């Protein structure tokens, strides 16, 4: 099996730097063509940088003089140190293998790791329960309301992962206060609630807060 | 009375795929680069440490001429400190190199319909060829954890690839022949002069 | 640079539907053209490479052409798991320069349904930290137009809300909203009943879930 995972990704101030690291398992990446390839909230993929297995690199203009792309083969694992950010280089960064067969393809991908860059703090999320009240028919309602942190993203499984049906979380919304609110929900039978025990784990870890809330 | 081969070379039929480029080596004639310098047919042709205008009258105690077909897009990479699939994995020229890249057009002669798959480049290494530097293996490369043992499939990839120029291409997907002559010389007696 | 224009840059249609787009690039890019599908917060997935080769373990009914300038990329019978936003990316040059279009974002059509409305107060957690947060949920509905108006003692909230919507689900094609209202603790304890009055397609009439400041 292949998979890539990257990390790294967080705040970062304006000018500051962060190094994203991908780690690889099934192809070696000192053998590969290895690609950086961000996405801005909302709009469309932009190529960031390619390093050639022999260790040739290639750069987007956009990023050129500021990014470096290099490898960890004992590690096996990718990385891109980013200096002097600037507010536009906030994105989800993927990394990829690519194929140079017929031009380059990307076969495989990352799964995205999020960089932030603003001059605001870190802050740790209030997790708050919304309970599910008496009336409230055949099906109930019941959640989490992840309010009050910066930077995105957090992490909201619903009983360690053992529930994912009828389960919705939604994309956060920038609050008037700049920072970030969250809903995570998910309806159930009735009767559910004297059957199951509902603990929502939310993890911000740019702050690394972890906090596991029962609710009702 | 010995004049230097250049026909052989410029002229050929065919030339070399860029992973098994084909060198000659010119010894002991007298080469005038006349016909070359002053030519309609070529649309590249850069020199470095020697200036083309005096190339007819320095000398060197061997010149190396090397052939092969690229194509347009990638003869900017047959240069001094280059990258890119062809630099790094075909044709490597050094940073001290003193000689002459001449490249032309050769749509008529390398592209044929339905596409001519006769000309390859290598796309896998594991490391970057050294100047002047000839890589024909065919061997598997292995991209994975898993060995190949000869046998294609997922992370194991034939490292060549043919190019397959069709006329309709583009001019920059369209086959490009490259000479490099290389002007080498020691303190042996030079054996290659021009008319002079 | 070259540029990939993608067309059309959204599009509807039903299950069991032929649906194609469009990539057309600046200049001449033979066939090195790739397309890649993308769902909400997954990993783009490779489609098709050399403008038409399938890459392995991708459905048959995903299927590319085209060469030069104009490519299409059609799904010859729509499923509600190919939701996504679809992008083109080209390779022509020699050294790295690719450019990806600006994707096609590929939603399902299907029957109207009616959402659940649920109301929640603001916890007792929260109002220990001076705040007080009501959510009104919307649950599983088609269309994505809907409407939340919130209204504390019968009197129309502006400017102190906000709404998130899901991305289309992958299974039945619904949307879910969660509209939030903020108020200081002070202000939430000025009135009485809260409630969030929902407008849809699905809805004879509007739909308001209420509750009363401790019950």
């Amino acid at each position: 099996e292949v998979q890539l995972v990257e990390s790294g990704g967080g705040l970062v101030q304006p000018g500051g730097s962060l190094r994203l690291s991908c780690a690889a398992s099934g192809f070696t990446v000192g053998w590969n063509y290895m690609s950086w390839v961000r996405q801005a909230p909302g709009k469309g993929l932009e190529w960031v940088s390619v390093i050639y297995p022999g260790g040739t690199t290639f750069y987007a203009d956009s990023v050129k003089g500021r990014f470096t792309i290099s490898r960890d083969n004992s590690m096996n694992t990718l990385f891109l140190q980013m200096n002097s950010l600037r507010a536009e280089d906030t994105a989800v960064y993927y990394c990829a293998r690519v194929l140079p067969m017929y031009g380059d393809y990307l076969d495989y991908w990352g799964q995205g790791t999020l960089v932030t860059v603003s001059s605001a703090s870190t802050k740790g999320p209030s997790v708050f329960p919304l309970a599910p009240s008496s009336k409230s028919g055949g099906t109930a309602a019941l959640g989490c309301l992840v309010k009050d942190y910066f930077p995105e993203p957090v992490t909201v499984s619903w009983n360690s992962g053992a529930l994912t049906s009828g389960v919705h979380t939604f994309p956060a919304v920038l609050q008037s206060s700049g920072l970030y609110s969250l809903s995570s929900v998910v309806t159930v039978p009735s009767s559910s609630l004297g059957t199951q025990t509902y603990i929502c784990n939310v993890n911000h870890k740019p702050s690394n807060t972890k906090v596991d809330k029962r609710v009702e | 009375t010995n004049l230097c081969p250049f026909g052989e070379v410029f002229n050929a039929t065919r030339f070399a795929s860029v992973y098994a480029w084909n060198r000659k080596r010119i010894s002991n004639c007298v080469a005038d680069y006349s016909v070359l310098y002053n030519s309609a047919s070529f649309s590249t042709f850069k020199c470095y440490g020697v200036s083309p205008t005096k190339l007819n009258d320095l000398c060197f105690t061997n010149v190396y001429a090397d052939s092969f077909v690229i194509r347009g897009d990638e003869v900017r990479q047959i240069a001094p400190g280059q990258t890119g699939k062809i630099a790094d994995y075909n044709y490597k020229l050094p940073d001290d190199f003193t000689g002459c890249v001449i490249a032309w057009n050769s749509n008529n002669l390398d592209s044929k319909v339905g596409g001519n798959y006769n000309y390859l480049y290598r796309l896998f290494r594991k490391s970057n060829l050294k100047p002047f530097e000839r890589d024909i293996s065919t061997e598997i490369y292995q991209a994975g954890s898993t060995p190949c043992n000869g046998v294609e499939g997922f992370n194991c990839y034939f490292p060549l690839q043919s190019y397959g120029f069709q006329p309709t291409n583009g001019v920059g997907y369209q086959p490009y022949r490259v000479v490099v002559l290389s002007f080498e010389l020691l303190h042996a007696p030079a054996t290659v002069c021009g008319p002079k | 640079d070259i540029v990939m224009t993608q067309s059309p840059s959204s599009l509807s249609a039903s299950v069991g539907d032929r649906v194609t787009i469009t990539c057309r690039a600046s200049q001449n890019i033979e066939r090195y053209l790739n397309w890649y599908q993308q769902k909400p917060g997954k990993a783009p997935k490779l489609l098709i490479y050399a403008a038409s080769s399938l890459q392995s373990g991708v459905p048959s009914r995903f299927s590319g052409s085209g060469s030069g300038t104009d490519f299409t990329l059609t799904i010859s019978s729509l499923q509600p798991e190919d939701f996504a936003t679809y992008y083109c990316q080209q390779s022509a040059s020699s050294t790295p320069e690719y450019t990806f279009g600006q994707g096609t974002k590929l939603e399902i059509k299907r029957t109207v349904a009616a959402p659940s409305v649920f109301i929640f107060p603001p916890s007792d957690e929260q109002l220990k930290s001076g705040t007080a947060s009501v959510v009104c949920l919307l649950n599983n509905f088609y269309p994505r137009e809907a409407k939340v108006q919130w209204k504390v003692d019968n009197a129309l909230q502006s400017g102190n809300s906000q709404e998130s919507v899901t991305e289309q689900d992958s299974k039945d094609s619904t949307y879910s909203l969660s509209s939030t209202l903020t108020l200081s603790k002070a202000d939430y304890e000025k009135h009485k009943v809260y409630a969030c009055e929902v407008t849809h397609q699905g809805l004879s009439s509007p739909v308001t879930k209420s509750f009363n400041r401790g019950e």
